[PDB]
């Protein structure tokens, strides 16, 4: 279960300041099956997980789609 | 200790990796080819990339990008065999951000080959040798916990950059220098690790890169005057508002825009800024019209990461740095000095980079050289015999042991904190212009940081522990970050991405220094260095 911490590291670097602070803050936070989103999403293409950060498309699984809110808003709240 | 027997084990799963496993595969079907990667390859640095009318000129604009260390017959070699790697790409799905669409190919390539058995995340922590030529290695299994003995009789090395040994870069945190640091272990010198590259606008605290397309696009770089000052440092007039035009101002060399960073910090006229000094990108003239249809990601990115609207102010960059041209050395086939025991990719030296990597070389290297150096392999796998059983199996206990003596090791130092300093000292001492005096603090810095390395705190969060893997690593870096302060301490000219300020060490030497400069690591833990001559065949220097 900490290695969903090794699912963090990307070949992005802008990934790494993306997706493993925000593991890191929070992930313990809002728990439960919502992060049957976070595994879920780890499991997808880089350029994917980029591009649906920036709002250059969206994610199919719109169940995903909310993920890819929780992670920007929550971070438009961080630093 | 789980053990798996294959022909070859290749440690990378990127562009090189890969390439070089689907060509074992093709080489000979009956081989069991172990593929390596800490990360699913699909991960690898190689997904984040993003004239040859003339075999001459391109050899030509190799070498002399290169600064004349370029081994010319590798040169040779290479510029001839880019058109097939080429095409072998097209025909294997690729559609004519190159990286991924590269690394996709190779990736999906490689699952048709059930010859390749793939380690996913699994991290190499070392290789087997005995009698002068290599017999295998030792990972660990990180989804599980367990170490697997891997044995082969040709090794490739596939273990990309040495960047994130700068504390602003560019590269993903993987990028660690894992396989340069695990060749010093052995006695294989690192070559030409002085040469380091910046690409001249990158995010500060991230090291995020900013496209040149936003230069292309008509972006300015100016200093906190507004001061388009790339006309100050011979880059011609300046150019109108939304004219560009190539080799001038924004577009101008590389080289001597990053050059221009440097001086306009000397004089004043940076921004001082958490997390360093910066220029402008400004890009407000464009138009949301413009930055919405070219350029639409870059946007959200500076959103993201600088916390800017590009439309409405411009955007902090300075010199990341990039790209390593130095690496593991191997000869014309990438074999190193260990028989059996190659190198390929961005890990390595090659000889085809020479002092300053040209365009994307980089990406083509991975396809030429990891064929090459996949087919040179297999043959040597089939010509090893064995090896004395007993000190394989030794070395392997040996590993088991290092890394058990390594938990819960006697000590109270934070790795994350030795990380940082060597980080620092790394932009200090190894920038853009070097002066002895900037090197030889950063040298002492990272002997201090060394000795501190040997008491850090691997703390129990455990199985097997990422703190420890980080540690791992950390070592790694630590080595080849002295490789290449020492280097360039030592490299008392000026070459391509190798600067100096001070006086005897300006200008290109190629009496004394048309050489390549090697970096051993004795069992001692201090870095000894040694040059060799440059292969010159057609273009002796100017
Ligand atoms: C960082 C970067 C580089 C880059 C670029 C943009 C960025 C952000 N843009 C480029 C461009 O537009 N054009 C170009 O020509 N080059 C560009 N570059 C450079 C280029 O991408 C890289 O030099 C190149 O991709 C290097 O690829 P290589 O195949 O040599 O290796 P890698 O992709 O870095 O992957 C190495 C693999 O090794 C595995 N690994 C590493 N250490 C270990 C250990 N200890 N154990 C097991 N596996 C290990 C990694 O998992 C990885 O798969
Ligand atoms: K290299």
């Amino acid at each position: 279960k900490a290695f969903i911490h090794w699912a963090c590291r990307r070949g992005m670097r802008e990934l790494d300041i993306s997706i493993m602070p925000f593991f890191e803050h929070e992930y313990d936070s809002l728990s439960d099956d919502e992060k049957r989103i976070f595994i879920r999403l780890l499991e997808c293409d880089d350029p994917d997980l980029f591009n649906w950060l920036m709002n250059h498309g969206k994610p199919a699984d719109a169940e995903l789609e909310m993920m890819v809110r929780l992670i920007q808003t929550r971070n438009r709240e961080r630093g | 200790m789980q053990t798996f027997q294959a022909d070859l084990a290749i440690v990378g799963a990127g562009g090189a990796g890969l390439r070089a496993a689907i060509a074992a595969a093709q080489a000979n079907p009956n081989a069991k080819i172990a593929l390596i990667s800490k990360v699913y390859p699909m991960r690898s640095h190689t997904v984040a990339a993003e004239d040859h009318d003339s075999f001459e000129y391109h050899f030509h604009d190799t070498v002399a990008g290169g600064d004349w260390l370029c081994e010319q017959d590798v040169v040779d070699y290479f510029v001839h065999h880019c058109p097939t790697e080429m095409t072998q790409l097209e025909l294997w799905g690729c559609p004519w951000k190159t990286g991924f669409h590269m690394l996709h190919t190779l990736f999906q390539t490689s699952l048709q080959f059930p010859q390749i058995q793939r380690f996913d995340e699994h991290f190499v922590l070392d290789i087997l040798v005995d009698d002068g030529h290599v017999r295998g290695l030792v990972a660990m299994n990180m989804m599980e916990g367990t170490l697997v003995q891997i044995r082969a009789n040709a090794v490739v090395m596939a273990t990309g950059g040495a960047g994130r040994v700068y504390r602003y870069n560019t590269n993903g945190g993987i990028v660690t220098g894992d396989g340069m640091g695990m060749a010093l272990s052995h006695g294989v010198p690192l070559r030409d690790m002085e040469f380091v590259q910046y690409h001249p606008t990158g995010l500060p605290g991230s090291g995020i890169l900013m496209t040149e397309g936003c230069r292309g696009e008509g972006g300015i770089l100016v200093n906190k005057n507004g001061y388009r000052y790339l006309q100050d440092y011979g880059m011609g007039p300046e150019t109108p508002l939304g004219e560009p035009k190539n080799k001038y101002m924004e577009l101008g060399p590389r080289d001597k825009v990053s050059q221009a960073f440097w001086h306009e910090w000397r004089k004043g006229n940076t921004i001082s800024t958490p997390r360093g000094d910066v220029v402008y990108l400004d890009l407000r003239h464009l138009g949301e019209k413009k930055l919405h249809e070219r350029l639409p990601f870059i946007c959200e990115l500076a959103k993201a990461y600088v916390g800017v609207d590009p439309v409405k102010e411009p955007i902090p960059v300075r010199p990341t740095a990039h790209y390593t041209m130095g690496g593991i050395e191997t000869d014309q086939n990438c074999e190193t000095r260990i028989k059996g025991l190659f190198a390929v990719g961005e890990c390595s030296s090659v000889g085809l980079h020479g002092a300053n990597r040209l365009g994307s070389n980089s990406l083509a290297e991975l396809v030429v050289f990891g064929r090459l150096a996949g087919e040179q392999a297999t043959e040597r796998a089939a010509t090893a015999g064995n090896g004395n059983e007993a000190a394989i199996e030794a070395q392997a206990a040996g590993v088991e042991q290092r890394l058990k003596d390594l938990v819960n090791q006697d000590g109270g130092e934070n790795w994350a904190k030795i990380r940082d300093e060597m980080g620092l000292a790394m932009e200090e001492g190894c920038g853009i212009y070097r002066t002895p005096e900037l090197m030889q603090k950063t040298i002492d810095k990272l002997a201090e940081l060394q000795e501190r390395f040997k008491r850090v705190r691997i703390t129990d969060t455990s199985v097997f522990n990422t703190d420890l893997l980080y540690t791992i690593e950390l070592g790694h870096g630590l080595n080849v970050a002295e490789c290449m302060a020492h280097s360039a301490m030592a490299r008392k000219e000026s070459r391509g991405a190798h600067q100096r300020l001070d006086e005897g060490c300006t200008e290109r030497d190629d009496v004394n220094f048309l050489k390549h400069t090697l970096a051993f690591r004795d069992a001692d833990g201090t870095t000894r260095l040694e040059y060799s001559d440059v292969k010159i065949t057609t273009l002796p220097p100017a």
